[PDB]
């Protein structure tokens, strides 16, 4: 058994068959699998011929945009010691990775960058989603706009003396026009002052009623000095039609933060085509657990 | 179209679920019919 | 419980004297034992009652069903799942609970299967308990010189016991004085007729001598006395029952097939795991992760539903059998009949009816045959001549037996008749085609009768003649044909009378040898009209002197009789032989009768010949002929006792029609073992206790239900509640049909394996998002798939199953490499490709093109990256991309169902085409419809994306698996075509299961 079914010397068989058999089976499987591969490839090519290169056919799983930030928190918590420098390195490294893309050296010349209104403005339509006109042009976004959180002055961005920053960002969606709430009698409390129609407002607060008192002065930095996103940076025409495109950013400094205590801060954007979800905690709003333990 | 192109981001999943259920129900019935057709 | 001392043939102290017997056990031949001494012995060794069986608690046989070979594999699978969960819990934070769900599910599957199988075996046990009708019995013992009737449990060794015709022999007695006592030794020794018990000794074999009464036997006619020699379990049938209980059980063929099946499943499972373990270690992953990968691939290669599918499959075939009165105690004993290739049968009670019946009759120089079948379904014998009427008067009058009071309800053949078996057979035949004998008897008053004499060798009697025109006297007499022939001089031919010239005397001699050679017992009947002038109506013929003319009588005709076989016995034997099943007769009866019954039922085909037959046809000694020219052989038990192992092997290896006669139960067991030593499956069919050791050691025992003994009924595996022998043919047919169906269902549940594993393999090697989730694999293996696999059992035959030769056990298996090459190699591969196709389509329509999916799992899984760029530049949050992955799982599962449609259709038939067999199986159609309705329900019902994580699909996706399904159908169709046109070719020895 054990030895024979492995190698017999009368019938000159190996594992069961002769030399000419293993070849018949191997050749059959090679031809069979080859045909299988060619068929699968053909059915995938017709699929490539069914889709368009300038627009995703289905855009419903990304209708309400998200709200992400610059620091990379493992559990949406920012905890670091003001003494030990090797504590906030993971934060600054990320922050830097994000801002390193808005360098002026990158944004230069007429192409493909264009100087836009230094003050919030309206939408700008660079035509349809075609290849007729060449690569569209995107508005320039300077670093310096963000005043105390730019890594140009205090590389660390704040984390050095108990005053961290948080660069918020709106998720890029093709053909998405941000729309703000109108001036009518129904509008949140916060939003009444400084109603620049052209600005999408971002406002942070405390999750619990108690924490209000322990959170100090939320100082926002942005285009024009407002706490929002200028409507002029939209819409986004997609990578293929707008490579070298920069999305607006909003900096948030959490000055006067109580020491040695976990603070739950929820930031939220307001607008018509913006809706939140009780399941996705990053759809329109975001949560951060800051704790400057020193 | 233009600014108010809100329809480009909506899908009527409700009507789809309703129809898919009607169909599932029908297939289930037909099945039962075939199964008991002969024992009567 | 020494088995070798129980395997030995019975020994005894029969060859002794009445003085030696009384001197060995201690006992007064005329006064018996004393009550004080009787109680001293009763308490000294134990009551005369067999030991009850070894009770089996119900919790024990439940734990048995929870184990085995398949349930054990599922048990180890659950254990592995929990091990991997423990490792993930102690090594990583936020451990997914996928493994804990899969483990509790596997445990539940094993528990449910056990509950169902146990419930079935209990059902059979209850209907089995409704047959033991044990009524207490009391014996007649003589103590201190007085007769007393005491419970059977109080008889001891040494006291005197008296028996009377109609009672049961309590213990093993040593007859001391008898008065024409006869006993029925059919259950223990297998002797169809009543052997007379005489105080004298006659044969060296205790079973053949007449000075010993046995346990469980009954005294038919007469009274006798005897000293109890053996008592309690130490009796003959006690040692036989104890031996039966002390025998092993065995292991059916279906079980061995399931075992080798698990062997292959584990071979490929541990192979894929240890290999992808070394491969993962070669690509950078850590050990902690590789261990989980190994366990995951091993668990993924285990069929959770094949267990439930196989059990329900076998149960469905067991109810078809229960509908025709064939009950199986176990569940796998339903397949052993189909795999049998050598049936060892019993004669008395199994091959025959154990009831004497009038077979042939002689009259008007012509042999007439009578119907000897239970339900009376045959040919009449021409009841239009006067000769027959005179014969009916002779037999109906010169006969003293009468039906037992209160039988007005049972049929004419199954009623109780008080008397000898010959007068009973004659009474039944006359009452059958001549109406009520009670009026036939009161119509002619019996005047004087001279009982059968040992010297006269005849039974005669005179009665009045009911002719209202003839007041003469009628004289009738019956007896041995030779004696009666020497007392006649006339012959009633067609009514008139004629002389007894040598022409008819020779025709009578040839008729005598014709009925005699048929293994039947013949009797002669004659009558005469006494002249009323020499013997008036007033003269009384006292039985003292010659008042009747012994000679010058009128012979009317001979009447033979023998025990006939059951109705469907010849047809069933022929059907078994047609299927290539070797029929070997094994019985403890006289060879002169065994050979005749063998030739009459088909065991010894007409034309074949034995060595003695050749020596008789040539007129030469038997030591000269060559034994190779004889196809059939009659092996005597006495000769069987002195034979080596090789000799028995040669007996079965050179003789095709074998008949073992005068074989003891132990020898029966030896014969069964001699058949197994070679390598064939054996089925023993019997009824008495002598068959208990044969039914137990055989691969499958078949006990009779009405005519069977309680011991052989409890030691058998299959019971024939209707005593129909055709059920054996039905069983051998069903055993095959459900086998080809098990093969089809196994290939079905194994084809889905591949499109269920491949996703994870490409997940680790290619780093693409997870294609098939865990709750989907579960919704496939334990949901939709169950109904179709169960339906595959209802498939009819393709070719004649009762025509092909029995399957070879050493070469044709249940799960070979030809199946694995199809399910795991060709169909499963196409199904996996179809699933991946629907997958890529769903991700390409939402924005993730195939070029950007390779290399994303690290960020696609990360829970803190709320900005994942797709092929078009859009930013997707974590929950948004997860919703799409889940919708891809839902469509993958639906693709599986779509390809399963064509798989269930190509699995319906193994060789034949669909346009030939046909879609007449309503269950399969229902399976497809339900399989589709369930998938639509799981996707479209609200709250599923919350509970099970299955999102609705867009009507254009459901059509991504259709081309693959049609291709599967066309490929298998052309496959099942070259096999038909090219028999024995490459496609057959490579893809023919
Ligand atoms: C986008 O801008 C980044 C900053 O640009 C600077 O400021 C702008 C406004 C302009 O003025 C521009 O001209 C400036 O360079 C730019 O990143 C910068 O790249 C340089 C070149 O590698 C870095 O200089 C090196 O500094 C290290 C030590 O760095 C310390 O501080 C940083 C934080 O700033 C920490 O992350 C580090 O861990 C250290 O703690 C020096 O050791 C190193 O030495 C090298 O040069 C000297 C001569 O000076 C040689 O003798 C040595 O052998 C070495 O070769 C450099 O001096 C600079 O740190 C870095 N800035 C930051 C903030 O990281 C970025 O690359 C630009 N990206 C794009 C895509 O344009
Ligand atoms: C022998 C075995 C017989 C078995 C019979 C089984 C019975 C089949 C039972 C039902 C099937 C019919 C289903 C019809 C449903 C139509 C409902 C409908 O209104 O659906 C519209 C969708 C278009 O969706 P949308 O995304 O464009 O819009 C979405 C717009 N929103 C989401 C915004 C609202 O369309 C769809 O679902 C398309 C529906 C699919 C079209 C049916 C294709 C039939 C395929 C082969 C059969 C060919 C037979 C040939 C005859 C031979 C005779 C000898
Ligand atoms: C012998 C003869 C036998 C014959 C038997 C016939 C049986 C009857 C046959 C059919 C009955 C059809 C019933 C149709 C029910 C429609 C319900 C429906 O359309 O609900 C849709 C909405 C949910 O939409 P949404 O906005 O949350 O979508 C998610 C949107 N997002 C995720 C993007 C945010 O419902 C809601 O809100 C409220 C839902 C309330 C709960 C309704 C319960 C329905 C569940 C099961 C019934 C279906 C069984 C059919 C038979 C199948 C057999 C296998
Ligand atoms: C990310 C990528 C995805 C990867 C997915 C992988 C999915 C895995 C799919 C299938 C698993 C394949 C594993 C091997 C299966 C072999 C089946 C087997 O072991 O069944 C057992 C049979 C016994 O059968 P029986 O009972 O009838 O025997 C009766 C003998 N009596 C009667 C004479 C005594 O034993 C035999 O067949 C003898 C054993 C023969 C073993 C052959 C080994 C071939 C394996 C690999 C070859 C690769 C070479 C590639 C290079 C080609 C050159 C270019
Ligand atoms: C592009 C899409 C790709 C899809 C690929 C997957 C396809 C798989 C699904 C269906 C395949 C259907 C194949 C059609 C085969 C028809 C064969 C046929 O017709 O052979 C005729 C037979 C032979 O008769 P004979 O001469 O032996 O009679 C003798 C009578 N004596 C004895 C009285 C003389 O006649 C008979 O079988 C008796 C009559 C039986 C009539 C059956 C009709 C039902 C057929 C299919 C059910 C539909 C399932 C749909 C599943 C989807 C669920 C949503
Ligand atoms: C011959 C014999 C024929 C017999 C045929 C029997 C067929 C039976 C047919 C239908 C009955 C099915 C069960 C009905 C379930 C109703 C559930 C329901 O009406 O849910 C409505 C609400 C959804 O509300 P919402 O939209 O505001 O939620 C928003 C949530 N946000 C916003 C956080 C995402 O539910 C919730 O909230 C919580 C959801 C609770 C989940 C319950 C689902 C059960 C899960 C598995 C069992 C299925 C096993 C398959 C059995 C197959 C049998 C053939
Ligand atoms: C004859 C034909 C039969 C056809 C039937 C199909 C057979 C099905 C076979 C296998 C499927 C069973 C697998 C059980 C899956 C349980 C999943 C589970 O436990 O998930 C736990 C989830 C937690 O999720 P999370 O961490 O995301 O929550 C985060 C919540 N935050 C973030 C808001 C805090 O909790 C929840 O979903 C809460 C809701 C609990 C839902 C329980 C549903 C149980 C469904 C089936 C069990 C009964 C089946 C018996 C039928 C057998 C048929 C032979
Ligand atoms: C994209 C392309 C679509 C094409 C659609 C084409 C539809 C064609 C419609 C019907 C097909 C014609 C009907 C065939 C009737 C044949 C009747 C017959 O007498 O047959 C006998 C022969 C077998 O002879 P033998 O010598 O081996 O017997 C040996 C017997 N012994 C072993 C005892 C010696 O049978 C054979 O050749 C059967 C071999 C036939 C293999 C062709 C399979 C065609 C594929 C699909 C059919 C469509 C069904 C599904 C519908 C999908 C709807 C979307
Ligand atoms: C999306 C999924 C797509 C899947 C599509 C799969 C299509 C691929 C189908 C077949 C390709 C395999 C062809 C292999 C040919 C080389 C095999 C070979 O070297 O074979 C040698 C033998 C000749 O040796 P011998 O027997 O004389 O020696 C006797 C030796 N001793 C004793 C061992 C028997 O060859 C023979 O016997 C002749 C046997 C030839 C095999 C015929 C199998 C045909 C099966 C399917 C074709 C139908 C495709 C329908 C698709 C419709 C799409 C819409
Ligand atoms: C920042 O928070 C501090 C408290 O931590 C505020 O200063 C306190 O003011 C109270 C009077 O209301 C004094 O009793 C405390 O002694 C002060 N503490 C310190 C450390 O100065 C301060 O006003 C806050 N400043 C802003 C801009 O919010
Ligand atoms: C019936 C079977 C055997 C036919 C299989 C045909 C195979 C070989 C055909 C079908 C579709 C074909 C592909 C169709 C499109 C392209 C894109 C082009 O830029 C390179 C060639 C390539 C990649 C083709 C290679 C060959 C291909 C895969
Ligand atoms: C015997 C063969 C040829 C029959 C094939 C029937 C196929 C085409 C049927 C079976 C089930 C059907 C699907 C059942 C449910 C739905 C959901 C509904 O909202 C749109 C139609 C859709 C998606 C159906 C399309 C057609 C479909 C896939
Ligand atoms: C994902 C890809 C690369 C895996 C390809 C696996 C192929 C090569 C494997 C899958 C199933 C395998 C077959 C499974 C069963 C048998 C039967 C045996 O008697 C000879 C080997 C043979 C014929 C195997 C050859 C190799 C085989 C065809
Ligand atoms: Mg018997
Ligand atoms: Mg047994
Ligand atoms: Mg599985």
């Amino acid at each position: 058994g054990w030895k024979k079914f492995l190698w017999d010397s009368e019938k000159k068989e190996f594992l069961g068959r002769t030399g000419s058999s293993w070849f018949k089976i191997f050749l059959f499987y090679l031809i069979f699998y080859g045909c299988l591969a060619g068929i699968f490839i053909g059915t995938i090519q017709v699929l490539l011929l069914t889709l368009s290169d300038f627009e995703p056919k289905y855009q419903d799983r990304v209708a309400p945009p998200g709200l992400s930030h610059a620091p990379y928190a493992i559990k949406t918590e920012i905890s670091f010691s003001i003494s030990n420098p090797k504590s906030y390195e993971s934060f600054v490294k990320s922050m830097h990775k994000l801002m390193d893309l808005y360098n002026e050296s990158s944004q230069a010349g007429n192409s493909p960058f264009e100087d836009c209104s230094d003050t919030p403005a309206d939408y700008i339509k660079r035509g349809d989603l075609d290849d007729s006109q060449g690569q569209k042009k995107a508005c320039r976004f300077s670093r310096m706009w963000l005043k105390n959180c730019s890594g140009l002055d205090d590389t660390t961005y704040g984390y050095a003396e108990g005053k961290p920053c948080v660069v918020a960002k709106l998720n890029r969606i093709i053909g998405f026009y941000p729309k703000p709430l109108k001036n009518t009698t129904d509008l949140p409390e916060e939003l009444q002052a400084n109603y620049n129609q052209y600005v999408l407002p971002l406002r942070c607060a405390a999750k619990r009623e108690e924490d209000r008192e322990k959170i100090g002065s939320i100082e926002y930095f942005g285009l024009g000095g407002y706490a929002g996103f200028p409507l002029q940076y939209y819409p986004y025409y997609g990578k293929r039609l707008q490579k070298k495109y920069l999305q607006p950013l909003l900096a948030i400094q959490f000055t006067n933060l109580t020491q040695n205590m976990e603070l739950r801060i929820e930031c939220k954007v307001y607008g018509e085509n913006i809706d939140y979800s009780e399941k996705d905690r990053f759809r329109g709003r975001f949560e951060v657990k800051i704790e400057v333990k020193s | 179209e233009g600014p108010d192109n809100d329809e480009r981001f909506t899908y009527d999943y409700y009507r789809l679920r309703v129809v898919g259920l009607i169909v599932a129900a029908v297939l289930c019935v037909i099945g039962i019919i075939i199964l008991l057709a002969g024992k009567c | 419980d020494l088995d070798e001392l129980k395997k030995e043939v019975s020994m005894d102290d029969h060859k002794l004297s009445l003085d030696e017997l009384h001197n060995k056990y201690g006992t007064d031949l005329t006064r018996g034992l004393t009550n004080a001494r009787a109680k001293e012995i009763l308490a000294r060794d134990g009551p005369n009652s067999l030991t009850p069986p070894p009770t089996t608690p119900e919790w024990i046989k439940f734990c048995r069903q929870l184990f085995g070979g398949f349930s054990i594999l599922l048990w180890i699978g659950a254990i592995l799942c929990f091990l991997a969960y423990g490792i993930q819990a102690a090594t990583e934070d936020e451990p997914a609970n996928d493994n804990l769900y899969l483990g509790v599910v596997l445990s539940t599957v094993v528990i449910v299967t056990g509950c169902f199988s146990y419930y079935q075996e209990a059902k059979s046990s209850r209907i089995m308990d409704s047959f033991k009708n044990m009524v207490p019995q009391q014996a007649l013992v003589i103590r201190d010189g007085e007769k007393s009737t005491i419970n059977a449990e109080f008889v001891v060794a040494g006291d005197l016991v008296e028996v009377k015709g109609g009672d049961r022999i309590p213990a093993d007695l040593r007859i001391i004085s008898a008065h024409g006592c006869k006993v029925d030794n059919s259950s223990l020794t297998g002797e169809s007729e009543p052997q007379t018990r005489s105080p004298e000794f006659s044969s060296e074999n205790p079973l053949e001598t007449r000075n010993i009464a046995f346990f469980s036997t009954n005294c038919v006619e007469g009274t006798a006395r005897g000293v109890v020699v053996y008592t309690g379990d130490r009796t003959v049938m006690g040692r036989i029952a104890t031996l039966a209980s002390g025998l092993e059980v065995g292991r059916t063929p279906i079980a061995i097939e399931i075992e080798h099946f698990i062997h292959i499943i584990t071979g490929v499972a541990v192979f894929l795991g240890v290999s992808f373990f070394i491969l993962s270690l070669i690509l950078g992953y850590s050990w902690l992760e590789a261990v989980i990968f190994l366990i995951g691939i091993i668990v993924a290669n285990v069929p959770e539903g094949l267990l439930a599918t196989v059990t329900v499959c076998l149960t469905l075939t067991a109810k078809r059998m229960a509908r025709k009165n064939c009950l199986v105690k176990n569940l796998e004993a339903v397949e052993t009949l189909g795999s049998t290739s050598t049936i060892c049968s019993d004669k008395t009670g199994t091959l025959t009816q154990n009831r004497m019946t009038v077979a042939h009759m002689w009259f008007d120089n012509q042999i007439h045959e009578a119907d000897t079948t239970e339900n009376q379904s045959g040919a009449a014998f021409d009841k239009t001549s006067a000769t027959w009427s005179a014969l009916s008067r002779i037999a109906a009058l010169c006969n003293r037996a009468v039906f037992q009071a209160g039988q007005d309800n049972v049929p004419i053949l199954k009623r109780s008749v008080a008397g000898d078996a010959s007068e009973s057979a004659l009474l039944k035949c006359i009452e059958l085609c001549c109406g009520s004998v009670q009026g036939m008897r009161d119509r002619n008053p019996k005047i004087v009768e001279i009982p059968f004499n040992s010297t006269n060798k005849y039974q005669l009697s005179i009665h009045e003649n009911e002719k209202s025109s003839e007041s003469r006297y009628l004289l009738v007499m019956k007896g041995a044909p030779e004696r009666i022939l020497d007392r006649c001089s006339t012959i009633l031919l067609n009514g008139a009378e004629e002389p007894l010239k040598e022409d008819m005397k020779e025709a009578f001699q040839n008729a005598y040898l014709e009925l005699g050679g048929l293994g039947e017992r013949v009797l002669g009947f004659c009558h005469f009209a006494l002249p009323e002038d020499k013997y008036n109506e007033g003269y009384p013929f006292d039985a003292d002197e010659p008042n009747f003319p012994t000679t010058d009588l009128c012979f009317v005709g001979l009447m033979a009789m023998i025990d006939p076989p059951r109705a469907a016995v010849p047809d069933a034997v022929g059907k078994c032989r047609s299927a290539g099943i070797k029929v070997i007769m094994v019985t403890g009866d006289h060879p002169i009768t065994a050979k005749a019954i063998a030739k009459g039922v088909g065991i010894i085909s007409e034309g074949n010949e034995t060595i003695e037959d050749i020596a008789a046809r040539l007129n030469i000694p038997i030591g000269q002929v060559n034994p190779r020219d004889a196809k059939a052989c009659v092996v005597h038990g006495s000769d069987l006792k002195d034979l080596s192992t090789e000799v028995l092997d040669d007996i079965l290896h050179y003789h095709t029609e074998i008949v073992f006669a005068r074989t003891s139960p132990q020898q029966k067991l030896i014969i069964v073992e001699g058949c197994q030593r070679q390598g064939a499956i054996v089925a023993v069919t019997g009824d008495g206790v002598n068959d208990s050791p044969a039914l137990k050691k055989a691969d499958i025992g078949v006990a009779m239900g009405i005519s069977g003994s309680d011991v052989s009924k409890q030691a058998a595996d299959m019971i024939l509640l209707d005593d129909n022998f055709a059920s054996i043919v039905t069983g051998v047919e069903e055993g095959r049909l459900i086998f080809d169906n098990l093969k089809k269902s196994i290939a079905y549940t194994l084809t889905s394996n591949i499109p269920e594993i491949t996703p994870f393999l490409v997940f680790i090697i290619g780093n693409v998002p997870l294609p098939l989730g865990t709750v989907t694999i579960l919704c496939i293996d334990l949901g939709t798939d169950m109904v179709p696999a169960i339906s595959l059992a209802y498939e009819q035959a393709e070719s004649d199953i009762m025509k092909r030769q029995p399957r070879n056990p050493k070469t044709d298996k249940l799960v070979n490499e030809r199946l694995i090459s199809m399910a795991y190699g060709q169909i499963g591969m196409i199904q996996a490709l179809g699933g991946f196709f629907s997958y890529f389509v769903i991700l390409a329509e939402n924005g993730f093109l195939p070029m950007d999916l390779i290399g994303k799992r690290v960020r696609w899984d990360d829970r803190w990256i709320s900005d994942v760029e797709d092929s078009f530049g859009q930013q997707w949050t974590y929950e948004q991309r997860k919703i799409v992955e889940f919708t891809c799982h839902t469509s993958f599962f639906i693709s599986i169902v779509v390809v399963q449609w064509a798989d269930l259709i190509i699995c319906k038939t193994r060789r034949n085409s669909i346009f030939q067999q046909g879609m007449k199986n309503k269950i399969l159609i229902f399976g497809l419809f339900e399989e589709t309705a369930l998938a639509a329900f799981l996707s479209y019902c609200p709250g599923t994306d919350v509970a099970l994580r299955m999102y609705p699909l867009k009507p254009s996706w459901w059509f991504c698996a259709f081309p693959y399904s049609l291709i599967i159908f066309l490929y298998d169709e052309m496959r099942r075509f070259i096999i038909r046109r090219s028999p024995g070719g490459w496609v057959e020895q490579e893809t023919y299961y």
